[PDB]
């Protein structure tokens, strides 16, 4: 056990579990000859790049499982999401990590993939005939997330069974308690929007429930901390 | 400083008694002035427990026979002490040819001659003698036989054609020598029924020893 | 294996290649490939199917299907029971999770499925 | 902790605890100049030797204990009980394992120890004048095993208190859980009955009683699985 | 003349005449890649792989021929038949050896071949026109064998007066009496199922039918003695 520091952010960690680094890339800068050589994209080291510890979600027997949007989570928090909002375009890649704390007399496991142009798709009525889009507080919850309201089928029409497909790793509270993620940019393009696409959608879903004895806390507190690697903008307005 | 006295040798030396012949001329005991002992080391009650110690064991026996009249008198008699080999036959008689056949060892000696003293060996078939037998021999009552472990018989009797004049009492002593052992196990605590098994009696369970009244008071 | 920590016992994993019937008990399955999972040492286990192989034709009803027969079977017996201390659930879950060795192929495109673009 | 393989057996034990190699002799196998020199006795290798695992026997607060013949138990039990019936003559060495899966909170201690011609004796009627001899039940229980009546003196007159006189090793619940024990092939003979003569016998004692607070799993499983070392056989019917 | 011996198993039989090794080819293994490279096909050496010698079929004038198939023959005898039922897959070659035993006064001659797949087609009704398939009496007859009924087509439509295009060997009685034939794993796979099919049949029909003078024994004792020649199996049940 030991605590890392990144500027004014101080996280009490374990030394170095397994960390799965997405597709075998590392969230790298981009070259100058690119599309934009001209407006020199500015990139963030300061405070924008630092730990960021998202409002802790609390696990229960009942819980569905719940997923976040990327840049979207971001954009309205602290002074990244000054420069999402504020600038033109943008390419990042993230450190993601979740922890849970549990007494030995818990059980559950956790899978907690990332998943690429994570586009929801609601119930369409119920019968099938209703071309119902889903709102913007389910397309982009922000920091708080949003439940899954059909896990089997990750509300939008895919088995979970073969989630692990994606970058992922397992969150079993009889074995490890933290799993950490390491995901770089990806999409059809060097640079996008920051407000108008969300790359990808962080997944964090309850394959075997929460259980104990009564008596035991009944919820378990699942705290995301993230940090934004070799982040760029460009286009300041 | 020396533990000489602590080896099995040094344990199971000394010539015990195990065995008493009695030839009375009037009696319901031995009316044929013979008699037939098959070799039992358990005779000397103290034994038993000292042997059943060990799983296996291997030894040489020192037979010496001490006879008189029952008032321990000695008499001008003479004596025929026969050794049957396991295998061989026991007379059944005071007449059986047994008595003359050469490959029966037989020793002659006066009761004035001081005691009589052979040597026996190690008559198994197997490499050691087993007090314990797991098993049957090729709920049963052929349970812990293990047969091999026969030394063979001892036949005495009074010489002549004719029954003897004096009423006689023969004492065995057995001195153990050359003595190995192997597998120690748990001492005897219960006390023995039977001379073929370690059967014991379930009622009467005593603690292997003494009891007191609280575990703090001596 | 999911279940509280303080969990442990023995689970008995068994194999009958193909052809050999379902194991009348634990302990018949216990002289087949098999392997005992004290999920109180280790949370994981995998296990290998040395083979499987979908050959053998079939042309039943009036419709050719390329079968299997091979139905390698996976049985699984409580070695001992389930043993927790007070305060922790007396159930716990499992997952299976499989994939194929680096040994694995496939012959013939067959496009085939039950969902299409509707019209 | 590590898991090792004879075969098709493969069993999850612990790396390396203390191993009792009883009398400090290792099974080995029987040279060529021997009573039977000519009918070369042929010694398994293959399926033959590996891992069995015997029907696990239950630990309860009001258990005598329990014990095992050799090699009785598996003259019963798969393809080594098919070479001890149809075969003449029989040595082998073994390699006992014994383990129990409880939870930090039970209680107990288990004496584990090999007793050469382990010859059972029952009560004699009760009064001591029967001369009734053990059944053949409770001579070779086979590998259910059978359970003491009179623990104290093992069933056959001898103190239990003195038993660690003989190959043994103790299992403390607060400690271990799992004893290993190496037992060479000893008899009077080189060679044997593998149906008539039981070498040895397997004894395991709750001499410090299974213990519990109420809520906690009642039972402790006992787990026996065993292995013939330099296993032979001559003379096949 | 001489007697060679394979383990307990002790045949005399005359030095060493003309013997076909089928196709020119030797019953040999199969190496590691191949299509079950994990599950390592144990190999039989020791009694597995010895002399049988079948129940010996009564040669008269009146015999129209015998033919056994393989490994069906076998699979019911000894502890060949164990391996070849309680095992899911098999290769193997064979030695066959085949001997009469009669006076310079008998007369004959009996063709002795193998013949890969070979299928036995019934009568069909007699007229032509039922779609009667052979019993399994027919299609598997064991260790004692089955008679031809239409020996010259074989019982199954094929001249016999062309079978010497397969491995064979002759018996002309006033010549020879013993014929050996070494026969190596032929299928169009690797390994098969030996329940299931009978890679070969082995084939033995009097040409030159069986003559003597009233007064000779009137019948020839035909001893069938075969070998397993690197013979494998995989996949216990």
């Amino acid at each position: 056990v030991a605590q890392l520091t990144i500027g004014n952010s101080t996280i009490t960690t374990q030394e170095a579990a397994n960390i799965i680094v997405g597709y075998g890339e590392w969230p790298s800068y981009c070259s100058d000859s690119d599309a934009t050589a001209v407006d020199k994209p500015t990139r963030p080291d300061v405070s924008v790049n630092r730990f960021y510890t998202l409002d802790t979600k609390l696990w229960e027997k009942s819980s569905k499982g719940w997923y976040w949007k990327f840049p979207d989570v971001l954009t309205e928090t602290g002074v990244f999401g000054q420069n999402a909002q504020f600038h033109y375009l943008y390419r990042s890649g993230f450190c993601i990590h979740v922890q849970c704390n549990a007494s030995k007399f818990h059980q559950g496991a956790l899978l907690v993939a990332v998943l690429p142009e994570y586009v929801i798709g609601t119930v369409a009525g119920g019968t099938g005939t209703e071309d119902t889009h889903p709102p913007y507080k389910q397309t982009q919850p922000g920091a708080d997330g949003f439940e899954l309201q059909h896990p089997y089928v990750l509300d939008a029409g895919i088995p979970i069974s073969q989630l692990t497909v994606c970058p992922h790793q397992w969150i079993n509270l009889r074995t490890n308690n933290c799993a950490t993620i390491i995901v770089p940019y990806i999409n059809a393009l060097p640079f996008d929007s920051a407000l108008n696409h969300c790359n990808f959608g962080l997944l964090v879903v309850p394959i075997s429930p929460l259980d104990y004895d009564q008596g035991a806390t009944p919820v378990i507190p699942i705290t995301i901390t993230l940090a934004p690697m070799c982040s760029e903008f460009a286009g300041l307005r | 400083h020396s533990t000489a006295e602590t080896t099995l040798d040094s344990f199971f030396s000394r010539a015990g008694l195990v065995g008493e012949i009695d030839l009375p001329l009037k009696g319901t005991t031995n009316p044929n002035g013979y008699a037939n002992w098959d070799i039992d080391i358990t005779g000397y009650a103290q034994m038993r427990r000292k042997v059943e110690l060990f799983t296996y064991m291997r030894f040489d026996a020192e037979f010496t026979f001490v006879a008189c009249t029952p008032t321990g008198e000695v008499v001008p008699q003479l004596l025929q002490y026969m050794f049957v080999p396991p295998g061989a036959p026991k007379p059944d008689s005071r007449e059986s040819l047994a008595w003359q056949t050469a490959t029966n060892p037989s020793v002659f000696v006066k009761l004035s001659d001081p005691p009589a003293q052979v040597s026996v060996p190690f008559m198994s078939p197997a490499s050691a003698y087993q007090w314990f037998y797991d098993g049957y021999p090729t709920k049963d009552l052929e349970y812990g036989a293990m047969p091999n472990n026969m030394m063979g018989t001892f036949s005495v009797r009074t010489v002549g054609t004719s029954k003897s004049k004096y009423p006689l009492v023969v004492r065995i002593y057995m001195r153990m020598k050359h003595v190995r052992a192997w597998i120690p196990r748990p001492m005897r605590n219960q006390n023995y029924l039977f001379k073929a098994n370690p059967n014991y009696a379930g009622n009467s369970i005593k603690p292997t020893g003494a009891s007191r009244t609280a575990i703090t008071t001596l | 294996f999911t279940g509280s920590f303080m969990a442990t016992g023995k689970m008995l994993i068994a194999y009958t290649p193909p052809g050999g019937p379902l194991p009348k008990d634990r302990a018949t399955a216990m002289l087949g490939t098999h392997v005992i999972w004290d999920f109180g040492l280790q949370s994981s286990v995998t296990l290998v199917i040395p083979w499987i192989s979908n050959t053998h034709y079939r042309a039943h009803a009036r419709d050719g299907v390329f079968d299997y027969y091979t139905t390698g079977l996976v049985s699984i017996w409580y070695q001992t029971n389930y043993v927790v201390p007070i305060g922790a659930p007396n159930t716990a879950y499992i997952i299976a999770l499989a994939a194929a060795q680096k040994n694995f192929t496939m012959k013939l495109c067959k496009d085939a499925s039950d969902i299409l673009q509707t019209g």
